[PDB]
């Protein structure tokens, strides 16, 4: 189901066999031509489509570039050398940028920025203020 | 027809290079296999010859004769007689063995055959292959000499003659 | 699928000054630092690919792939708590006939498939299930 | 069978020439080996043609022009070292091509291997094959020709155009 | 003075070294007792050679300008014939050590134990038999044991002429030709 | 006719199969040299590396360097090779200890620390013996005259 | 000294058993051993007649060396000589290893690596002896041939004949 | 004599010492303890 593309240097090395790799898929209703992080231009299909980046930015990139083609099905999965893969993104289903019930905060300071602790106070501890 | 499995062909691509097709059965190539042999054993001895004699050696009672072809047309019919009664009598004794490779002569009254010289029948696929190959070698030789003595005077080329090393001999 | 495979990496947090393994684990469990080229009929790379007769352009031989069956499943796995959250929050509010939380959700995603069911809220799926 | 897959080779003024029937029985394997010493034999012909069109023009600037522009009279002049370099380096070659030729799906002549992007059935890449193959086959008699008015006529220039 | 525990401190203090066989070690001992043992015979050589005049035109300097400013001393000043002979000598001796070094075989000893070499558990061996204070007699001949026995009175001996040579104030090369009883000279 | 595609039919790998990348010419001396040829051993792909590099170096040293007008320039041109071959040793030892590390099992594998311990002894021996040669070649030279 | 000397080629009727005093054996392996037996043994068998074929029997038309004396002809011949030297003696040395790749052997095994002259025995027994007498010869050449030197640097040191000198 | 120091031991400051303390340097670097 990979996407026509005639080849470019600028895909993935060893990196993507060796210690991780992306993928992305989305499906279409026309085939159109759009432009790809990597460089240079490649001419979707009529339907399914698969394709391999080395980051996870490059996959994000595109999805911004599909959502232009009114594409909103994409799906973001992280491949390990092994085999073992990964669904990434959207991670719950729902974008991350709709409140979705049943998502927990993370990483969460009850205060003002300004309401952090002294650096003097915490010397000698190991811990920063802002993890303070 | 196919004569590739023949001692003697070209690689094992091209197997026989026949570019004319001269030989197209098995009683052609025999005859054809004889004839290259003879012409081969006769121009292996040649080429020895010539280099002698041009270089200089001589043989007893005959040390003014010239060399090379010069020597056919000035040396004395009558001393080169002896070469063709020599030559007739051993074309009348060697004597070719009956369902052997061409030019087998193993027949011959006199003991001739591979003797001691081969064992194994690789052995003497081998000695064959070599004199075959080694005479087509000297066939070419032999003109190749011949043909720069007319040209230019010097039959081996790029030197006058030989000069050999031969410690015992002294 | 082991859910904590990237989690379970060599890498260590440090006491301040780390996000720390986040979701997914921050690092991949294999080392990049593995070898270089090989010649002709060997490997270098643990589980390599032979470079057949170009042994010098091996590493961009892929064996790194993902199954679209396999695909399936990944995201069933990933999206197993989110789908539970979802489906029993349904059950609370007093669905139609209800049956079983199992049977809800085959029935729920017979219909509207599993994509869409984790991105419809409890009242449109009432109103999904009135049947 | 050779003659009914070649498609090379064979073009407008003549067709397929064979007056003296000199393929009539060969196998592919010769046949494969009378078409890579066509190209052979024809390729080092176009060198060479060049070659001489640039020392009988005067273009030789290498040794301080020091050698005559005739170019067999130069040959003799070129220390033979040139010349063992010369051999040898094309001997090397030569080996290499042997391996290539060895690999299976081998195209008699091709050397650089293009038979792994393009076939005949393009029609492009038969007619520029048949560009060279021409071009080489007339640059064969050509040198041929120059040679002989060199040695025998006496002249290493162009005696045909040369009268604007 | 137990000299175990000394050596397993230096191993402490500095264990990679220690781990290939450098410094307080079975096999330091072996390898630099071999070379002081053959030593002496170039020592000796060349005191024979100094007593009898054979190196060629010797306290003579090398030209600065066939060899370079790397055959200065002092400013323009050259090192003497003798003693760039003798330093060819000793070169010729270093790169067979180099390359026995570099390129060791499968059946040798081995500068520094490699655990991926052939002979790693032999010379392992040897050397955990190979240590004491006094000679084993009773594998005299072509033995390990031998070879050490004599390594280090090789090296003794260095030491003794050292000492003895600024003692009487002499060079070192008359304190041999003395204990020779005067031969060489 | 398109004489560039897509490495191993691969249209999203970071390479392309070019006339330069993957000719005949190209695979065919790839395939034969020392490093990647089939059946030598590490030692003897070492000593071919070595054998062709120190012929070679020899030359800048002697005809270029400080002592090149020297009577004995030629001979300080082999000194300096045989310590540039030393330098270049040290570094193909140092990196086979970090990259594969002390104690190895596949064997006969270039990529490990054994065989890169005995590639690393030929290409000594056979980097220094061919300086050598070079410098009894060039003590007397041809000149190819009849 | 190490068993499998026990069963090799080399103990004959001068030396019954295996000959090995100093126990060599424990530290050479004994193929190195036998291939460098060999080895060296070969070459010193060509060194010998290579001391004085040029006195007794004259030498080539040429004027590079003029001494005849062994030892000193070494420097007067043109390195060249030397350096092709080097190479025929690289080609050889190429020519056992890749024949011996292909299961041939250049130390009295079943196929023979070099047999020119085609007298390589078939049956195992005349195999045996053919060996044991190379063997022999060529451990007579290499004492030879340190004889010779030896009485060209120390005279007197080895009874030579006057006109080997 | 003293007077040989300075051309035995410069060389061997400047150009030994450097090196093998790079390498060392890259070995320990190089390492994961
Ligand atoms: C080309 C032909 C030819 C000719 C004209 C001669 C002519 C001569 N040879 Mg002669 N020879 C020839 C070929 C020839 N040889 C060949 C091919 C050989 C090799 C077998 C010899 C071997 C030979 C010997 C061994 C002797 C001669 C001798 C002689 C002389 C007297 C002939 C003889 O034996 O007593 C009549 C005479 C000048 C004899 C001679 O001159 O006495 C010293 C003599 O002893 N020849
Ligand atoms: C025309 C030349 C000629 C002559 C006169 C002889 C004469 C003789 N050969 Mg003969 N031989 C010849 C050619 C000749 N052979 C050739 C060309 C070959 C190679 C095929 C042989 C192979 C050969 C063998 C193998 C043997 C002889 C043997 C003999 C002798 C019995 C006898 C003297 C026999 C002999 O007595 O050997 C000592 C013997 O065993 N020859
Ligand atoms: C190296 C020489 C050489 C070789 C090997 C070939 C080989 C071939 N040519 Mg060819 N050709 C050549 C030179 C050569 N050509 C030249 C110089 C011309 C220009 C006139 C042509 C023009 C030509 C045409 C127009 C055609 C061919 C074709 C062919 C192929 C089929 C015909 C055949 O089997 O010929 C067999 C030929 C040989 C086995 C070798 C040639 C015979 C040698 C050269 C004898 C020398 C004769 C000659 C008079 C020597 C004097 C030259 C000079 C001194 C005057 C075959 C592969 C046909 C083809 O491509 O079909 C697929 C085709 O249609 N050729
Ligand atoms: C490997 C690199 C290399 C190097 C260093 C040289 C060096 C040289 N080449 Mg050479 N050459 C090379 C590769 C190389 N070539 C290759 C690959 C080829 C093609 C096969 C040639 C073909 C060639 C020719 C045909 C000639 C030279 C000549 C020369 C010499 C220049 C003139 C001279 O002697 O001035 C100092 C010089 C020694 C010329 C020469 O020696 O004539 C005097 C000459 O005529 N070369
Ligand atoms: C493809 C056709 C062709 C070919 C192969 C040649 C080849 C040659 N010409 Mg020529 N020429 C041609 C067409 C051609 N000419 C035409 C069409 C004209 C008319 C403009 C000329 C006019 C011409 C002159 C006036 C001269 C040459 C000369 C030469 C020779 C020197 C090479 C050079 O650099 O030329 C340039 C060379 C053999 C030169 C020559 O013969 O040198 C001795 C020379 O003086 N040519
Ligand atoms: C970068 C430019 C440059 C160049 C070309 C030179 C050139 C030279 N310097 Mg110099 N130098 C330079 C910069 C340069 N210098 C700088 C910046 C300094 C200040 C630190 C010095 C300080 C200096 C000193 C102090 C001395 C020199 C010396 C020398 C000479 C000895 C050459 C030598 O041993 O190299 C050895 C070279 C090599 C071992 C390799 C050369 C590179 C090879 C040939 C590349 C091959 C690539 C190949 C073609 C790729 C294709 C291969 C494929 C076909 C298979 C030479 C004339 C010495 C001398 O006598 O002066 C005349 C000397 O004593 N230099
Ligand atoms: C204190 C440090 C030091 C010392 C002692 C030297 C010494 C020398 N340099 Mg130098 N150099 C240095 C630092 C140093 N350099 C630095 C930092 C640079 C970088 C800018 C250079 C760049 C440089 C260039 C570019 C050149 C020199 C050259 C030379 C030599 C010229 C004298 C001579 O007779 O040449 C004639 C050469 C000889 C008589 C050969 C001597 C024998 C060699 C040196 C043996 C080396 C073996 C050595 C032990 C291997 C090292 C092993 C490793 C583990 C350290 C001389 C040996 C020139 C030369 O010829 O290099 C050899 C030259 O071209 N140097
Ligand atoms: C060589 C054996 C005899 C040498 C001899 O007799 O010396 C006698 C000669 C003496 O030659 C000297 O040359 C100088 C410079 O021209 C001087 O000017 C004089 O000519 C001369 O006295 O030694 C040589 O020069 C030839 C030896 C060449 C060695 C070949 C290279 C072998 C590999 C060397 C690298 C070894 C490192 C590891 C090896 C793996
Ligand atoms: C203080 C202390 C202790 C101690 C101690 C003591 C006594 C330590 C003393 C150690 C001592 C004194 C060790 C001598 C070495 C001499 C060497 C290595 C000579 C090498 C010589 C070599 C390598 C020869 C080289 C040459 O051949 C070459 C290279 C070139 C030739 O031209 C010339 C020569 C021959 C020269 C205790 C009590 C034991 C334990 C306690 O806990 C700590
Ligand atoms: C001593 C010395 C010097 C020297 C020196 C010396 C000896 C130099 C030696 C040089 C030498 C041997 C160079 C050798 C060159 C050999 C070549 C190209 C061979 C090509 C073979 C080919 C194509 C084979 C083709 C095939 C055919 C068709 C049939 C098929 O079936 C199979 C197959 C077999 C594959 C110098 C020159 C370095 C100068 C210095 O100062 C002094
Ligand atoms: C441009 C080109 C090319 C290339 C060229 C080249 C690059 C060359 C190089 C070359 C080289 C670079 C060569 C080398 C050589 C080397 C040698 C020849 C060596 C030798 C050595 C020896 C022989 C030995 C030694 C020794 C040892 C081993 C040790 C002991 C001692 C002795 C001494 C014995 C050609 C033509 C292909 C084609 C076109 C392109």
């Amino acid at each position: 189901p990979f996407p026509t593309f005639g080849g470019s240097t600028g895909g993935w090395l060893r990196a993507a066999e060796v210690e991780e790799k992306y993928a992305i898929t989305w499906t279409s209703t026309k085939e159109q031509i759009f432009e790809m992080p990597t460089g240079g231009a490649a001419i979707m299909r009529n339907g399914e489509n698969l394709l391999y980046l080395a980051r996870k930015e490059q996959c994000l990139a595109l999805s911004t570039q599909l959502r232009t083609f009114k594409i909103n099905d994409y799906k973001i999965y992280r491949i390990f050398p092994s085999g073992e893969v990964q669904y990434l993104h959207p991670k719950d289903g729902v974008f991350p940028e709709k409140v979705n019930p049943g998502r927990t905060s993370v990483n969460s300071r009850g205060f003002s920025i300004g309401k952090n602790p002294n650096p003097a106070s915490i010397k000698f501890s190991g811990i920063t203020t802002y993890e303070s | 027809a196919d004569f590739s499995g023949e001692i003697g062909a070209a690689n094992a691509e091209l197997g026989c290079w026949d570019p004319l097709n001269f030989c197209t059965d098995q009683a052609s190539f025999d005859k054809m296999r004889y004839a290259e042999l003879k012409h081969g054993r006769v121009a292996q001895l040649a080429a020895w010859g010539y280099a002698t004699t041009w270089s200089g050696a001589r043989f007893p009672g005959c040390e003014d004769f010239p060399a090379g072809h010069e020597a056919v047309l000035k040396i004395g019919t009558e001393n080169l007689i002896p070469v063709l009664v020599v030559a007739g009598a051993l074309e009348t004794l060697w004597k070719q063995k009956e369902g052997s490779f061409p030019g087998d002569f193993s027949a011959t009254s006199f003991p001739v055959g591979f003797g001691p010289f081969a064992k194994t029948e690789a052995d003497m696929i081998d000695l064959r292959t070599k004199e075959l190959n080694n005479g087509r070698a000297a066939m070419m030789g032999i003109l190749g000499m011949i043909v720069h003595e007319q040209i230019d005077g010097k039959p081996f080329i790029f030197f006058d003659k030989f000069e050999i090393y031969a410690p015992f001999g002294n | 699928v082991d859910l904590d495979y990237g989690m379970k990496n060599s890498y260590v947090p440090a006491t301040g000054g780390d996000g720390g393994q986040g979701q997914f684990g921050a690092q991949s469990p294999n080392d990049w630092r593995v070898a270089g080229t090989s010649p002709v009929g060997e490997t270098s790379y643990a589980g390599a690919a032979d470079g057949g007769e170009e042994p010098w352009f091996a590493e961009a031989i892929s064996t790194v792939s993902l199954d679209l069956q396999k695909a399936d499943e990944t995201l069933k796995a990933f999206t197993k708590d989110a789908a539970a959250f979802k489906i029993e929050e349904f059950a609370a509010e007093k669905p139609y006939g209800f049956t079983s939380s199992d049977a809800a959700m085959e029935e729920l995603v017979g219909k509207l498939g599993y994509s869409k069911f984790l991105e419809m809220s409890t009242k449109q799926l009432m109103k999904t299930w009135g049947t | 069978a050779w003659r009914d897959e070649v498609v090379v080779g064979i073009t407008a003024p003549v067709g397929f020439f064979d007056p003296l029937g000199l393929s009539k029985g060969k196998d592919d394997a010769t046949m494969a080996y009378y078409r890579e010493a066509e190209l052979k034999n024809g390729r080092v012909a176009m060198a060479a043609c060049l070659g001489w069109y640039l020392n009988a023009g005067g273009v030789h600037p290498a040794f301080n022009s020091e050698l005559s522009n005739d170019p067999l009279k130069a040959m003799v002049e070129l220390p033979a070292v040139g010349w063992l370099q010369f051999v040898l380096g094309c001997g090397a070659i030569e080996w290499l091509g042997q391996q290539i030729k060895e690999r299976p799906g081998y195209v008699p002549g091709d050397l650089l291997g293009a038979s792994y992007w393009v076939d005949n059935s393009d029609e492009g890449w038969v007619m520029y094959q048949n560009k060279e193959l021409n071009n080489g086959r007339l640059a064969m008699l050509a040198i041929v020709g120059m040679v002989y008015q060199d040695v025998f006529v006496g002249d290493y220039g162009d005696m045909m155009y040369k009268q604007l | 003075s137990v000299f175990d525990d000394a050596v397993k401190d230096w191993a402490e203090e500095y264990p990679q070294f220690a781990a290939w066989g450098w410094g307080p070690s079975v096999q330091a001992e072996i390898w630099n007792g071999r070379h002081a043992m053959f030593g002496w015979v170039v020592m000796c050589a060349c005191a024979y050679a100094k007593g009898h005049g054979l190196i060629p035109d010797a306290d003579q300097t090398l030209d600065l300008k066939e060899w370079g400013t790397l055959a200065t001393i002092s400013g323009k000043n050259t090192i003497t014939n003798e003693r760039a002979i003798i330093l060819i000598a000793n070169v010729h001796a270093l790169m067979v050590g180099l390359a026995a070094t570099i390129s060791p075989n499968s059946f040798a000893d081995t500068l520094l134990l490699d655990p991926n070499h052939p002979m790693y558990e032999w010379q392992m061996e040897r050397n955990s038999k190979l240590g004491g204070v006094m000679p084993n007699l009773g594998k005299m001949g072509v033995t390990p044991e031998a070879e050490l026995a004599n390594g280090r009175m090789a090296m003794m001996g260095i030491i003794t002429c050292i000492a003895y040579s600024g003692i009487q104030g002499q060079s070192m090369i008359d304190t041999i030709n003395e204990w020779v009883g005067g031969a060489y000279f | 006719a398109n004489f560039i595609k897509p490495y191993n039919d691969d249209p999203f790998v970071g390479h392309l199969a070019t006339p330069i990348t993957s000719s005949s010419l190209t695979r065919a001396l790839l395939k034969n040299l020392p490093a990647y040829r089939f059946g030598l051993t590490p030692l003897l792909r070492g000593l071919e590396i070595g054998l062709a590099h120190g012929y070679f170096l020899i030359g800048p040293f002697a005809q270029l360097g400080p002592l090149r007008n020297s009577d004995i320039g030629l001979l300080a041109g082999f000194l300096s090779t045989i310590g540039l071959i030393l330098i270049l040793t040290l570094g193909l030892t140092i990196y086979g200890a970090a990259a594969f590390g002390q104690e190895k099992s596949n064997g006969s594998e270039l990529q490990t620390k054994k065989s890169w311990d005995q590639f690393k002894g030929g290409f000594f021996v056979g980097a220094c013996g061919s300086a050598g040669f070079a410098f009894i070649c060039l003590s007397s030279i041809p000149t190819f005259a009849l | 000294y190490a068993s499998e000397l026990d069963s090799m080629t080399g103990t004959g009727i001068e030396s019954p058993k295996v000959f090995d005093p100093l126990n060599l054996s424990d530290y050479v392996p004994v193929d190195w051993a036998r291939r460098a037996e060999l080895s060296n043994g070969r070459s010193a068998m060509l060194a010998t007649v290579g001391w004085f074929f040029p006195k007794v029997f004259g030498t080539f038309d040429s004027t590079d060396v003029t001494t005849t004396d062994p030892i000193d002809a070494i420097m007067q011949a043109d390195p060249q000589w030397w350096a092709q030297w080097i190479l025929i003696c690289g080609v050889f040395e190429t020519w056992k290893y890749k024949k011996e790749m292909e299961g041939k052997s250049f130390l009295g095994g079943a196929d023979p690596a070099v047999d020119y002259l085609k007298l390589w025995p078939a049956d195992a027994a005349a195999q045996e002896e053919m060996k044991t007498k190379e063997l022999k010869n060529a451990r007579l050449a290499m004492i030879g041939i340190a004889g010779f030197a030896a009485n060209h640097f120390i005279p007197g040191s080895c009874p030579v004949p006057d006109f080997i000198a | 004599a003293a007077s040989f120091l300075p051309s035995i031991l410069v060389p061997l400051v400047g150009l030994i010492f450097p090196a093998f303390s790079m390498a060392l340097f890259f070995l320990y670097v190089q390492t994961d303890d």
